[PDB]
This record gives structure tokens, sequence and C-alpha cells, in this order.
RNA sequence: UUGCGAUAACGAACGAGACCUUAACCUACUAAAUAGUGGUGCUAGCAUUUGCUGGUUAUCCACUUCUUAGAGGGACUAUCGGUUUCAAGCCGAUGGAAGUUUGAGGCAAUAACAGGUCUGUGAUGCCCUUAGACGUUCUGGGCCGCACGCGCGCUACACUGACGGAGCCAGCGAGUCUAACCUUGGCCGAGAGGUCUUGGUAAUCUUGUGAAACUCCGUCGUGCUGGGGAUAGAGCAUUGUAAUUAUUGCUCUUCAACGAGGAAUUCCUAGUAAGCGCAAGUCAUCAGCUUGCGUUGAUUACGUCCCUGCCCUUUGUACACACC
């Protein structure tokens, strides 16, 4: 039902659908995205390292980021 | 003590020990479908292995899945402490054992029907539907068993 | 729907079978001096502002 | 013989505030017109014996519980004092319902 | 419910009805004096006393 | 600008005194990790698999230092926690004595703590020593 | 010697002794920096008479706040008025009354448990049920 | 028993005490048991004066 | 106006604390104006506090709940259904990143997005019932600005608390989305939906 | 005598009943009314309050 | 039935209240190597140049804030508004440690009940039994037996969570030589536990009972799932003369119902409900129980007589053994 493996057109489809998402958690890209929890955490912790999502709280059991600039 | 990065190349669900495993589960908890297979022996068993614990049961590889099997099978030879297993001091032969997904049930019905051979009370009991562990029967178990 | 607003002037008494409705003389806050018995139900106090939808109905439960 | 300390403890027991204060107060005095040094009567936490029954003597009724309580207060006073003559007049007047213990140290 | 029994109240009046070039309408004074004038048995049993006619005295005001 | 291990926050130090024993590779695991729970209240092992014991270690050295004295009884009650009992309620049970008395001898042959005359293992002063240092890279990141 | 005042503040079981006394800006507790207390969403709880009068107020003194008792919260809320009381308590033996005054009312315009303890104590439990009020069920059937 | 019951409540009451009471439970010639009192004079029931100036 | 040094080196962040008490550290309590009055002096705003949690007593007498601040109200809130009594400090965080969300999406300021939602779903209008028993009839009567506020509050919360049971979103989120929604006026919060139902009995049983 | 304090004084309490009891029963046809124990060093008096002080 | 008032009554007594116990305040008193604190006669560390510490009370000095417990003080609803028959009182505000009888108990009248207890008693009338005993003891079994109906509960149905690691905080108790109790520390063991020592007849030592919920960081990811842990197999221990009908504990495996519960029904108004554990009781061993304790701590009302029960008055009575 939810990907635990991420494919290229996933991939993707991360890269071009969580930057203009406004507000950005692990159940926004659970449910607007169709990945489960482990790779939305995975997948929030890779973006932020890239830059193009930036942290608001960062605290364990929920997680709030915005878009950067 | 750094987090790096990992592509998933996958296999879908994956006939292992005469039991259908699931992959998209990791492999702990994938391997405790099988029966014989609980949460600590099969985390034992998979640091045992030296298989990556976070590594999803179907990008996993064939030739790791056998050494899983073969640990599993084989477990004292392995550094398992003994006192790990299903069938310590066995019954019959002294040797202990752990046993798994089909065996389980063979050795359970080898216990009961030993204990109903003998004419023991837990075996009368397990023949009788009762509970065989001093339960009070007078209020539980009173709609199934 | 243009509600009208009304402050409470005295609290008259409880009213109602088990007692939570309570009953007070409220004024309203255009066109003052125009004033009207109401059954409120939580708790309210003297000069506590309350909105009416409807400005026609008088309060009958008492005793 | 000849003006020596002893450094004894005296511990007061008992269940009775009134007794007790009373004896603790006797010796405090003692003390104080005999101008021996003293640590003056350290009041231990008063222990409470607390006993729960239940009232009936059957068990019939309401389950009512009943709480008893026995109160030890204990004081401890410090000397440094000629014992042949502070048991010259310590074996006298004995008190009643207070447990005395006189204890000797040489620490 | 703060209602004052019989054995204030007459106390009080009885307090009143003989002293009253005396106590005054402190609270602390005549809480003071109703220690020499009377024999209440306890502080808080006094302590009504003394209110209860300081309530009164300022009522004859 | 000098530092004790109290200026610092105490997951912060414990993290980054593990990663020191774990870089420096002296403390002498034994062995019988990857296979125990670390409680009999506990239900799984834990997840770090290799670390938890230079956690653990660099915890032990940090209560070490806060304390005078400390053994091993009172390690196993302070890292205990609630058991499952399943269907009865829980209950506060101590902690694996084995882990702990490994942990302390460990720390005693990389000379954090010491035997302490009064009890259980106080701290060295070659243990202080490193303990600050550590607390002084903390916060000086 | 120094200028200095002993203080406590109070919550349910919790104590806070401090030690206030003439210094450069020190404020800890009982051993560490106020800048981590644990919980740490309530360390603002702490922060609140510091902030309330200004650090301004803080840079002459040295406070040292020992707690005891209590559990978490309860030792937060001792700690913060042990830190407001003591501040007075320094203000009114050394520095201007009116100065102590304008403390004080800068206290207690926003809280009065800064200053005040709190005098809400646990009700005792009584037989027949689980807690002071609550009873145990009743059947009829 | 109103001999005897009354005869222990005079002699209190001019021994000098403040109350007395006297009660009898049990069955006398008859098989249905009764209880009966006898006082005279003033007793307190409630509180701490019980334990200070009641003999029971 | 600068910032103080001390021994303990109190960071800058909260050394900005001194001229403005704000929630968290983050909100203003100014330009929190209620938009409906009647709910001035029943939603506590206007005297600052830096978090929502206090050992106040307000039960002691009939209207100090009035005079507890709104973000410690709507916190109350949250820590019921039975395993979450007690565990203020939980309801605590819960309101932080709600208040964190909250700002997130929609820009402007999270307080006055509550206070919004408070006075958007307040009941003006609810029904008793009149007869001793079952064979009964049912009145509409007027609401109390005190009881708009409490319903208000327990309309939020227990939306908020059935919307993040047994799914992926959080507590903290479906509260969020419930406070903006009912900020709004929308009819897809369960807040709104129950006024809404609340208010049609009331008009349906004059 | 390496007991505690608690132990001690409850034990007392006990020794206080028994005696009480055993001179309720014995002392019952001369009006015992009383016992009071007094523990001295090296030495215990017990003081019976009796109505008959011959018959005791 | 607390008073004010009205008044063929007036003035009183029991019960209520007072009282006692406990909780809350006291930088006011008296003090303390069985409670602490500050210095330093003394020294000793680590970062440093004063922050965090470790240790000696005729091999230190001083103090009492915190703790303890004696003597007292303190609140009387004070004061001020409003309301009331300018009463009894009630509400609001300010002050105050405290303004719900300040919180909570203990005690508790007149009389009853065919209420319970003869199996608590060497309390007891009568009857029954008394050597083939219904006395007493010993062995074994039973009280736990299981198609089922009911009551008190515990554990859950999860993400406001489970797991892992890390942080890390109470209060009420209890304890052995008038013989084996509470046990620190050291060592061994995955664990349960074993062993060698130690301290404590206890504000001294167990014990800062380092309790759990909780907090942080991670793992999981809406799937009866890593929720739940029933049932069952094998093994290792402890208590006990004895564990089988598993005493209990541990380890591995097995992994059921249960997705929030008809009809109905319980308890509850503030440090209260609820959640969370801890100690004691019984105890050789056994807590899902009770008695208390503290930790975290809401929502809602400050009302009514609608339901239910009780009380009063009037009323009717052919009832008084009193509607059984
Ligand atoms: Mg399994
Ligand atoms: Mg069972
Ligand atoms: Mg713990
Ligand atoms: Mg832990
Ligand atoms: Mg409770
Ligand atoms: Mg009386
Ligand atoms: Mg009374
Ligand atoms: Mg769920
Ligand atoms: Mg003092
Ligand atoms: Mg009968
Ligand atoms: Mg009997
Ligand atoms: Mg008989
Ligand atoms: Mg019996
Ligand atoms: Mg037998
Ligand atoms: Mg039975
Ligand atoms: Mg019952
Ligand atoms: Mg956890
Ligand atoms: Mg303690
Ligand atoms: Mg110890
Ligand atoms: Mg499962
Ligand atoms: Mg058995
Ligand atoms: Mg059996
Ligand atoms: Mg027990
Ligand atoms: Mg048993
Ligand atoms: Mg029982
Ligand atoms: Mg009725
Ligand atoms: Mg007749």
């Amino acid at each position: 039902q939810h990907a635990v493996i991420l494919d290229q057109e996933k991939y993707d489809r991360i890269l071009k659908e969580v930057p203009t998402y406004r507000y950005v958690s692990v159940s926004v890209l659970v449910d607007r995205l169709k990945i489960g929890g482990s790779l939305a955490r995975i997948a929030l912790r890779h973006l932020e390292k890239e830059g193009i999502i930036k942290p608001i709280s960062k605290h364990s059991k929920q997680a709030i980021y915005t878009r950067a600039t | 003590s750094l987090v790096v990065q990992e592509q998933g190349s996958f296999q879908h669900i994956l006939r292992l020990l005469n039991t259908n495993v699931d992959g998209n589960i990791k492999i702990v908890y994938a391997l405790t479908t099988i029966k014989g297979v609980g949460r600590r022996y099969s985390n034992l068993v998979c640091k045992k292995a030296d298989v990556d614990l976070h590594k999803r049961a179907g990008e996993l590889t064939q030739e790791e899945l056998e050494r899983i099997v073969q640990i599993m099978q084989n477990p004292t030879h392995y550094k398992i402490p003994a006192w790990f297993l299903n069938r310590q001091n066995d019954i019959t032969d002294g040797k202990d054992y752990h046993t798994l997904a089909n065996n389980v049930e063979s050795k359970l019905r080898d216990d009961l029907e030993r204990l109903k051979k003998i004419r023991a009370h837990r075996g009368i009991r397990h023949f009788w539907g009762l509970r065989v562990r001093g339960q009070h029967t007078k209020t539980t178990g009173r709609r199934r068993a | 729907t243009p509600v009208t607003l009304a402050k409470v002037i005295k609290v008259l008494g409880r009213t109602g079978s088990r007692g939570g409705v309570t009953q007070v003389r409220v004024e309203f806050l255009e066109d003052t001096s125009r004033t009207i018995v109401r059954n409120v139900k939580g708790p309210v106090r003297e000069n506590d502002i309350l909105v009416l939808m409807e400005s026609e109905r008088e309060a009958r439960r008492l005793r | 013989q000849q003006q020596q300390i002893i450094k004894i403890r005296i511990t007061l027991t008992s269940t009775k505030v009134k007794q007790l204060e009373n004896v603790s107060s006797n010796i405090v005095k003692n003390a104080e017109q005999h101008n021996l040094v003293k640590k003056g009567p350290v009041r231990l936490p008063t222990k409470v014996l607390k006993i729960s029954t239940r009232k009936t003597p059957n068990g019939e009724g309401s389950k009512t519980w009943e709480t008893y309580e026995m109160r030890i207060h204990k004081r401890y006073i410090d000397l440094e004092a000629p014992v042949q003559i502070v048991k010259r007049i310590t074996q006298i007047t004995i008190e009643p319902g207070v447990d005395v213990e006189v204890v000797v140290a040489s620490n | 419910g703060r209602v004052r029994t019989k054995t204030v109240k007459r106390a009080s009046k009885a307090l009143i009805e003989r002293y009253y070039p005396k106590l005054t309408l402190d609270f602390q004074t005549n809480k003071r004096l109703c220690d020499e004038i009377a024999t209440i048995q306890s502080k808080r049993l006094r302590n009504k006393i003394a209110g209860y006619t300081t309530h009164l005295m300022k009522r004859i005001q | 600008p000098g530092v004790s291990v109290r200026d610092v926050a105490a997951q912060d130090f414990i993290n980054a005194y593990a990663s020191f024993l774990q870089r420096q590779g002296k403390l002498e695991v034994p062995g019988y990790v990857d296979i125990v729970k670390t409680s009999s209240g506990n239900e799984m092992p834990p997840q770090d698999a290799e670390g938890w014991f230079y956690k653990r270690a660099a915890s032990v050295a940090r209560h070490i230092y806060m304390r005078k004295q400390v053994g091993v009884g009172k390690l196993n009650k302070l890292y205990g926690g609630a058991k499952s009992r399943g269907v009865r309620p829980y209950k506060h049970i101590d902690a694996s004595g084995s882990i702990n008395r490994k942990v302390l001898q460990a720390l005693e042959k990389i000379g954090i703590v010491e035997i302490s005359p009064k009890g259980g293992r106080r701290i060295s002063e070659n243990g202080q020593r490193d303990l600050d240092r550590i607390a002084a890279q903390t916060l000086e990141e | 010697a120094v200028p200095s005042v002993q203080t406590f503040g109070k919550k349910k079981s919790a104590t806070a002794v401090a030690h206030v006394k003439a210094g450069k800006g020190l404020i800890k507790v009982n051993g560490s920096p106020i800048t981590l207390v644990e919980p740490e969403i309530l360390r603002f709880k702490v922060y609140e008479p510091l902030l309330l009068v200004g650090l301004d107020k803080f840079s002459n003194i040295d406070i040292r706040v020992r707690v005891t008792g209590g559990g978490h919260v309860s030792q937060v809320y001792a700690i913060r008025q042990a830190i407001a009381k003591g501040l007075v308590a320094y203000h009114q033996k050394y520095v201007d009354e009116q100065s102590k005054n304008e403390l004080k009312k800068a206290f207690t315009s926003y809280d009065r448990t800064l200053l005040i303890a709190d005098s809400r104590r646990p009700e005792p439990k009584k037989f027949g049920g689980k807690g002071a009020r609550s009873r145990f069920q009743k059947s009829y059937r | 028993i109103r001999r005897a019951a009354y005869g222990v409540v005079r002699y209190v009451m001019e021994s000098g005490a403040k109350g007395c009471e006297v009660v009898v439970s049990g069955k006398l010639r008859a098989a249905r048991a009764k209880a009966m009192k006898f006082a005279d004079g003033f007793l307190i029931h409630s509180g701490q004066p019980v334990n200070d100036f009641i003999d029971t | 106006f600068t910032p103080v040094v001390l021994a303990t080196p109190i960071p800058e962040e909260v050394q900005q604390a001194q001229t403005e008490i704000k929630l968290f550290n983050k909100w203003s309590f100014e330009e929190v104006e209620v938009k409906d009055a009647s709910l001035v002096d029943y939603v506590q705003v206007r005297q600052p506090i830096f978090v929502a949690h206090t050992a106040g007593r307000y039960a002691n007498k009939r209207f100090r709940k009035a005079q507890c601040p709104i973000i410690e109200r709507l916190t109350n809130s949250l820590m019921m259904n039975g395993r979450n009594n007690g565990k203020k400090l939980k309801a605590v965080r819960i309101i932080k990143h709600t208040l964190d969300i909250i700002n997130v999406l929609t820009d402007q300021n999270p307080i006055q997005v509550v206070v919004d939602a408070i006075t958007n779903t307040g009941p003006r209008e609810d029904t008793t019932r009149v007869g001793g028993g079952g064979a009964a009839r049912r009145q509409a009567v007027d609401v109390s600005p005190l009881r708009r506020v409490n319903q208000a509050i327990a309309l939020l919360t227990i939306g908020a608390r059935e919307a993040a049971f047994r799914n992926i979103k959080t507590i903290a989120e479906t509260l969020a989305e419930e406070l903006i929604n009912a900020a709004k006026g929308s009819s897809t919060s369960y807040a709104i939906k129950k006024k809404d139902e609340l208010e049609r009995v009331a008009k349906s049983n004059r | 005598a390496l007991i505690s304090k608690k132990r001690k004084l409850v034990a007392d309490g006990v020794f206080y009943a028994e005696l009480n009891e055993f001179f309720t029963r014995e002392l019952a046809e001369e009006g015992y009314s009383g016992v009071e124990v007094r523990v001295t060093p090296t030495k215990t008096e017990v003081i019976i309050r009796a109505t008959r002080t011959q018959d005791v």
C-alpha cells in the first residue's frame, strides 16, 4: 500500500513535489505522496540536508518543515 | 556513528524455510512469520549472519537468505548460547534443539501424545480439552476453550 | 442573519426542571431601554453580553 | 573522682509527651545548674505505629476500617559529666512512663 | 456556611451587656481582652466570640 | 572558562563520550553483546547493536562523576524500568547486573573509575580529566 | 563576610533552597547552569523571575539552588519560587526597599506563586475507594 | 434489676458525679431479650470530653 | 535594551524575552483582538504567559476559569480520554507544535487563529429538556458566553482527538487543521459541524 | 536488651494488658479496678487499685 | 432544630457545633555528629586562576534558612463594597500561609432492626456428641474440580502509542540475636539467582528506598502491525518436609479474543477525578486484593427537585405484633 522502497520515479516525484509543499511532515509525505513513514522520515532528513526544506521544530514524534525561502 | 543512504533494489514475497515470508517487512520482523522464529531469535540470527538490520527482507541477497537459514537451522554452531532455544535438554537425546516452521506442531504433538501415552495428568487434561496450568475453570474459558 | 447583542442586567433566577437553565433580564445594546427576559443555558453573571438569534420571545418558565 | 568527664548520652523514649518533656526538662535543668556542658535535648521524629483493622468481628457490613496509632517520642541529651556525683542524684525520683537509657562513650 | 452558634452568640451578648466601656471595633484588642474578662477554653472559640462581639459593636455604631 | 561535566547537557555529553570511547577502542566490550536484553524487564535487546555499550559506559562514567559511590546494585536500580507482566500490572524490575558489573570493570581498566574504600566505584583523577576534556569539546564545537 | 541571603521555594513536596550572595551573574541549579533544567518545555518557568525584572538585576548576585523532593514539575516550580524569593530577600536586606517593592510588584503582577507557596496539599485517601473522594464501584446485583 | 441498677445510679449520683447511666441487656425470664437504661443527670456523648470526663 | 552578560551565559533568543512576553518564545499576545464581543472577558488574552503550564487554582470559584488563559484552557482539554490523564507536558508540546503548524500553514498569528476558532464555534443557541422524563419536549434557550467558550474548546479538542486516533496524522496537526478550518468557518471541521447541528436543532425546537 | 523501641513499647503494652486481664479474673470478688506498672532500675512495681485492700 | 425572626411561651440540656488528631504558615523563640548549611583551623582533585567537587567537629569553627519537635503565635470569614426584614447571613474585591465548617478525619444523641457474627474468644443458656468421638493427632485428597448465569477487578483494543537507548525525580512505611529480618558493597551468572562480606534493634543502615507514569533522541508506520499477550511446549532457578492439579521468578518459542463495547449501570466538584507507581497488611513462597502514601494532574457545576432515596408538615386509617 505505502512504498517502503523508493524507485526513481518516486524519487523525482519527491524532489518535484516536496518543494511547494507549504507545510511538510512525516504524515504529509505519507498521505500526499504514497510512501510509508520510514521513507518519509528518511526523505525529510535527506531533503533538509540538501536544503530545499528548512526546519522549524525538529522534535521527535513531530517534525515541522517548511519550504526553503 | 553517522548515517549514509541506501538504494532499494527489491524482490517480492519470498519462500523461506517452507513459509511465505513477506518482503516490505524489515528482516527481523519478516522472519517472525516462520514458526519457531520469534523476535529475539530473529534479531540474534540476523546479527550472527552479518545481515544489515535495516534491510527490509525483499532487498536481501539470496546468499544472505541462505546464511540466515543455516544459522536458524544449526544455531549452536554459530555461538547462539543454548539458553536461547526451543528444546533444550530435549526429551530423548539430551540435545539442545531449536524447532522450526512445520516441526513446532510436530514436536507439540510428540510432547502431548507422549504425555497421553504415559497417562500423565497433564496429557489427560489436553485430551479432555481443559486448561493444564492449574487455572480456575469455573469462570474463564467459557465460550471457546 | 443579523443577530442582536444583549447585556444582562439582573439574574432573575434558576428555572427548568433540573435547574440548569437560568432566567435573566437583558437590555439591547443598540436601542437601549428595550428589555426582554431570556432563558440562558450556561453559567451567566451580571454584565455578561449574550447573542440572541431572535429578539422577540419572552421567557415564561418560572417556579 | 576529681572532676573527670564521662561523655554520656541519655536517650528518653516514651508515648506521653508531657511526662517525657518533663523528664528532659529536669535533666536539662540538672546540667544547667551543675554547669555541665551538654548538647540540648535532641528531638527525634516521632514514630507513629499505625494498625489498620476492620471493625467487624465477622465479615458483614460496609467495609469500615479503624486506624489505631501508638505515638513514640524520642529525645537524647548528651553530657560530659562526673559520673559519681551524677549518679548520686540520678538514681532517685525515678520517672514512671518513660524508658531511660544511659550509655557511656569514649568518642 | 459561616453561621455562628448560640455558644458564640450568647457569650457575645453577655460580653457587650456588661463590658461596653471596654472592647471596641477592633478584633485584635477584642481578642486580647476576651482572655482577661472571660474564661474561654480554646483559642478558636475565643476568636469566634471576639469576632462576633466586634461584628455586634459595629452594629451598635 | 573552566568546564566540568555539569555545564553541558546530559544527552550531548553521553553521545560525545560514547563516540570518544568507540573511536579510541580501548573499553573491552565483553562479547555477549548482540545477545543480551539489558534487563529482565526489557522486551528487546538494544536497537543500536554496536555501540550501546559505549553509551552505557558513558552514562555510568558521568553518573560516577556526579555522585561519590555507586555500586552495581545501585546501577541496576538506576537502569531498570517498568516490566510488562502481561495481564498483571507493571512493576519496577532492576536491570542486568552482569552488564553493569562489566561496564564498571571496563572503566576500571581504562582508568576512569576506581574502587572507593566506602563501597562502590568513585571516579579517578584521570577520569575527571578525561570527562572534563570531553565536556570542553562538547561545548566548544 | 560577603552579603548573602538564603531562601526556599516549595511546591507539593519539592523544596528548593537558594543561596543568593554578592557575585557576578552565576545562576546554578544543584550543580548546573539555569539553561539546562529538564523539562525543556518548562525551562521558561525558571526563566520567568529572570525575565520579568531583567537580567540586569542579576549581574551582581550569585544564586545557587539545591532542589530536593517532589517530582519533575514540582521541582521546577520550587526552583522558580526560590530564585524569585531570594532576589527579593537580597533586595530587602541590602538594596533599597523601593527596589525590593518594585521587584515584588513585577513578580506578583504576573504570578502570585513566584513568591507565595501554593497551599494545595494532597487530601488523604479514605477506605471504601481508591482515592480521597472516589469510591469503589457498587453492584446492586 | 430495677432495684439494683437504680441503687447503683443513686449511689453514683450522690457520690459526687455529674451523670450516670446503666444499661442492662439480655434475657430475664422471657426468651425474647430486651435492653433497658437507667440514666440520671448529665452525660456527654461526643468528642474529646468523652475521653476526658467519662469512665465506662 | 542591551545583551546582559553573566557568569552563566543566558542565550540571546531568551534575552529578547525581556522586552516582550511572548508565547513560547515566538508569538505576541498583542494584536490578538477578540473579534466577537460577548466573548471578551471569557477568552482571556492580554495578560501574556511564557508557557501554557501554570499551577493555577481556577476551580475554587464560579468564574475563575474565565481568568485562566485560553491557551492553558485549550491545553487542558487535550489531557483527556483516560490514558492521557495527567500528561500536561505532552499537552503543552502538542499545543507548541500546533501553533507551529498554524503559523506555517496560513501565515498569520496562531493565537489569533485559535481565538477566531473559539469565537467561530461557540454555539449561540442550544436546546434543553423540558418535562419530567422520557415523555418530554425540547426548548431552545440562549447560551452563556462562558458556556460558549467551554463548549467551543471541547468541540475543537474532541474533533482533533477523533481525527488523530488510528491514523498517521498526529494530534498536533489534526488540532491545527481543526483550528484553521474552524477559524475560517468551513463546515469541514467537527466543531463547526456540531455547532450547526446544535443551532439547527434549536431553530427546529423553539 | 537488643530489642527495638517500636517492639519494646508494644511489648510493655501487651504485658500491661495481660496483667490487667489476669487481675480482672483473679481479684474480682474484692473489687479490683485498675493496675499501674512502674519500671525502675532493677525493680518493677505493680500497684493494684482495689476497693478492698485487705482481701488483696 | 445553624441562627435570625415570628411567637402562649420563657429559660435550658443531649445530638450539631465546640472538642481532639492530622495538613497548610512562622528567616519569631528553644535547640541538634542520628537533620542540614556556610566557612575554613585542615587538606585533597579536575577544568583552571574560581567554577564543579571529595573528605577530618578536645585528629575544626560557626549558624538554623531548609529538616526535626517542643512552647507559642495565627483566621475571627478580617477589611471594604453590594444585597437582605439594614437581621441571621450571602456574593464580590483587597489583604493574607490559609477566607469551600481553611482541607481531611476521629468522636458522635433518642431509639430501634427478630440486620450479621454461637466458626474470634477459657463470651454464653439449652440441646447434640464424647473412646468404633462430632475430642485430638497423622497420612493423602479437597476447598482451585467446570456445559453455564452474575459481581468486584487487572490487561488491552495502540502513533496523545509500542520498542530501544539516554535523562532522571518522591512520600507513607518496615526490619534480626527475647535468632536470622532489611540488606549495601565485591565477585559469578543472559536472567532469575548464587556466593563472600558489611551495616542496621534503626532521623544513624538498607534508603537520596535514583518508583513508575514522565522528558529527550531514535526504530516502527495505520497493517490485529513491532498493538494485545491469553493459551501452550521445552529448559534454568528460588521458597518449602513436600510444588504433580503448572507456588512463584527467569529465558526461548507459541501469539487467541479484542478495532472502544448492547439494554443497563457506577463513582465523582480541586491538588479532587483520572493516570502512575511505592510501602504496609496477610507472608516460608504467592497481589491482578486491601490499607495508606506520594508523582503527574484536567473537564464541568457552584444549581435543582425531574428521576431515586431519605426527612418534615398536612391528611386518611377498621393498623399498634403497626402493611410482611
Ligand atoms: Mg513471532
Ligand atoms: Mg492463568
Ligand atoms: Mg528510574
Ligand atoms: Mg531507564
Ligand atoms: Mg487516585
Ligand atoms: Mg455536645
Ligand atoms: Mg463534633
Ligand atoms: Mg492505531
Ligand atoms: Mg527553622
Ligand atoms: Mg436473622
Ligand atoms: Mg460472636
Ligand atoms: Mg451456644
Ligand atoms: Mg470463619
Ligand atoms: Mg490433615
Ligand atoms: Mg474460596
Ligand atoms: Mg467489595
Ligand atoms: Mg520509552
Ligand atoms: Mg525520600
Ligand atoms: Mg546506599
Ligand atoms: Mg502480533
Ligand atoms: Mg503444584
Ligand atoms: Mg490444585
Ligand atoms: Mg507483600
Ligand atoms: Mg497461595
Ligand atoms: Mg483479600
Ligand atoms: Mg421529588
Ligand atoms: Mg389494635
